[PDB]
């Protein structure tokens, strides 16, 4: 309790001077971190899901601290999209207007902060004209990030599979593995690394909610599952090393956080596979 | 064990001494310990640690050293033939014997492993015991020996609590 | 699920046509549990008389195994194919049941086998009838036996498998307070490292705070 309650408390003096001195105005790559609520995540996975293969879209309630953006609750336009193209004519603008007044009346005191947007069955990416949106939508709303979901690959694959991206400004000059999974456009636009939380309550509620699936995690049994995204995982990070220790002659903490997430996975896994062992093999001799 | 003990009491005896220099009994006892452990490097920095004078004054201190360059240069045949030579002190008359035990079972050692095939005559010299330690061999350990050839075949014979250290070593 | 229509008729039989009908039971294929049978007051009752044979073997049956039947096999009444191969597939289901890798001598020993085809098809064939689910390692001489049907439980051994619950219960109540115990200590660790940090970076800012004079 208390530092977990964190990031729900919305204070307008941190919100108002970080957006008066526009610190990102200098820095071009000052955001890096996407704090996405579990509320948030749910209601895009549905929305997305719930227009098919056609386009929908929507926009995102949330703040800035720091470098990150915290993202805590969702929209829904009222949008018409074709199975490619979303357009936001005319009801949409209406729609969001009305519905962040609306939300001032009942207490939602997080303004915009970014859109969220589907790609049936494409991935996750900005096109030329999600990047032209994005970048225009930066230009003159300074804090802004451009979320894509992919509800079809989503439902697929059994995961969760969106993209937080924001857009490099025009004139910005500053390899054969970043052309497939993005457009023609991936030099115009970054991908903020993406990571999602949730509340003591909704744990609480979670939890409490978790009483049919104790056997899958009884047998779950990592460290083979994951022995492939662990050994890629080690084969990065010895690359991260590399270039800390290039630049030693602070990548080097970044390294030691990579290392450290890798290796306290994997302890994860013995743990399981220890408490498996004393619960099922240390019984009837 | 009593034998921690009993190495502590003879690390106090060795500690203070009247002059640094302790009762030759004592010396004696203390470098015969140093060759049961095969803790030949402070036994032989213990030889030339006594004084030439008090060396020279008895000859148990040449018999006891005598054993240890025997043992030192690994000349396991004649470790009992000079182990035999002299005649001991009675305080330690039964222990010494227990010595030779203990290098008989390194010699046991010592042809369990490096030894797929070993002459029995040489088998015989490292073992010390003359023609029955090879009976030893097949009917209660286990070998299997033929004869006309004397070629003996030697046979070579909590957890949560750590990890969540680990982990939290590694988190913060 | 094939003894209670049995049962339904055995209920009234007595004599000669219930030793028959038990005899007709261990030959029917299918069923390998013959309890709810033997708690039957006519089964029971055959104990006095010239019909305790019949009784002694449905106690095989139900209890025993296979080599119970080497020393009294003259007693009891000969045995035909199918009845020695259901005695035989439920000492391998006993077998089984203490061990989950049954060696190929062990399983020779005490069938009676004198060939290791014979044994081999003997637990193929039993394996077909579901009772117990494995496979068979010829290069090990082995018969791995993933799981097995529950034989037949008398009413003195139920305080083993109560000791075995209760050994569970108190292997996983250990886990779970092993696991709490861990908890509390990872949680004091980072506690201990907070505080820490946060008087350091108390004390780093005091010092530039009187350094600035």
């Amino acid at each position: 309790a208390q530092s977990i309650d964190e990031i729900y408390k919305y204070d307008k003096k941190q919100q108002q001077e970080i957006l008066a001195a526009k610190p990102w105005t200098k820095d071009h790559h000052y955001f890096k971190y996407c704090k996405i609520s579990a509320l948030a995540l749910l209601k895009m996975v549905m929305h997305a899901r719930s227009g098919g293969n056609l386009a929908v879209m929507g926009l995102m309630l949330g703040k800035v601290d720091g470098e990150t953006m915290i993202i805590m609750d969702s929209f829904a336009l009222p949008v018409e999209g074709t199975e490619t193209r979303v357009n936001a004519q005319a009801a949409a603008y209406e729609y969001m207007a009305a519905y962040i007044e609306n939300a001032k009346q009942v207490g939602r005191l997080e303004n915009a902060i970014g859109w969220y947007h589907s790609h049936p069955g494409y991935g996750c990416w900005l096109s030329g004209i999600n990047v032209s949106t994005q970048m225009l939508n930066q230009q003159f709303q300074e804090p802004f990030v451009a979320v894509v979901i992919d509800p079809t690959r989503t439902i697929s694959a059994g995961k969760v599979n969106l993209g937080a991206f924001r857009t490099y400004p025009k004139g910005y000059k500053p390899p054969l593995n970043k052309i497939e999974d993005f457009g023609v456009h991936c030099k115009q636009y970054y991908a903020l690394e993406v990571s999602y939380f949730k509340s003591s309550l909704d744990r609480k509620l979670l939890e409490l909610l978790w009483n049919k699936y104790w056997v899958n995690t009884l047998s779950s049994s990592s460290l083979l599952t994951n022995a492939d995204y662990t050994t890629g995982q080690v084969f990065d990070l010895s690359e991260k090393l590399e270039q800390s220790e290039a630049q030693l002659g602070d990548k080097l903490a970044k390294a030691t956080r990579d290392s450290c997430k890798t290796t306290i996975e994997a302890i994860h896994g013995l743990m399981s596979q220890v408490i498996k062992d004393k619960l099922f093999n240390q019984i009837n001799i | 064990f009593s034998f921690k003990k009993l190495l502590d009491q003879c690390e106090n005896q060795e500690l203070e001494a009247p002059g640094g220099i302790a009762t030759p009994p004592v010396y004696g006892q203390l470098l015969a310990l140093y060759l049961l452990h095969n803790d030949m490097n402070n036994a032989r920095y213990l030889w030339k640690r006594i004084p030439p004078a008090i060396k020279s004054a008895n000859s148990e201190l040449g018999g006891i050293w005598s054993v240890g360059q025997r043992i030192w240069q690994r000349d396991f045949p004649g470790i009992y033939t000079t182990i035999n030579a002299h005649q001991w002190s009675e305080t330690v008359q039964p222990i010494m014997e227990a010595l030779r035990d203990a290098t008989r079972r390194r010699a046991f050692a010592l042809v369990s492993q490096a030894y797929t095939s070993i002459i029995a005559d040489d088998f015989a010299a490292f073992v010390g015991l003359p023609v029955e330690e090879a009976v030893k061999g097949i009917l209660e350990q286990g070998w299997q020996a033929d004869s006309t050839t004397r070629m003996v075949l030697p046979r070579k014979p909590q957890q949560l609590a750590r990890l969540t250290d680990y982990v939290a070593f590694l988190e913060n | 699920n094939l003894l209670e229509q049995f049962i339904l008729l055995a209920k009234g039989t007595s004599g000669s046509a219930l030793t028959a009908l038990i005899s007709q039971v261990l030959e029917a294929p299918g069923v390998y549990v013959f309890g709810e049978l033997l708690e039957l007051a006519n089964v029971q009752e055959l104990a006095e008389g010239a019909n305790a044979a019949y009784l002694q073997l449905l106690n095989l049956f139900a209890y025993g195994t296979y080599p119970d039947y080497i020393a009294n096999k003259e007693s009891l009444p000969e045995l035909s194919t199918a009845q020695q191969n259901k005695l035989k597939h439920l000492t391998i289901v006993s077998l089984a049941s203490r061990m989950k890798c049954i060696p190929y001598s062990v399983l020779l020993k005490d069938l009676e086998m004198r060939n290791l085809r014979e044994l081999e098809d003997l637990i193929i064939e039993a394996v077909y009838t579901d009772i117990i689910q494995g496979k068979l390692d010829q290069r090990n001489q082995l018969l791995e036996v993933d799981f097995c049907i529950g034989r037949d439980i008398r009413k003195k051994d139920i305080n083993n498998i109560v000791k075995t619950l209760h050994e569970w219960c108190d292997g996983c109540e250990a886990v779970l307070l092993g696991i709490e115990q861990q908890v509390l200590r990872a949680n004091q660790y980072k506690e201990n490292h907070n505080r820490t940090q946060q008087q350091v970076e108390a004390e780093v800012t005091n010092i530039k705070k009187t350094l600035k004079a």
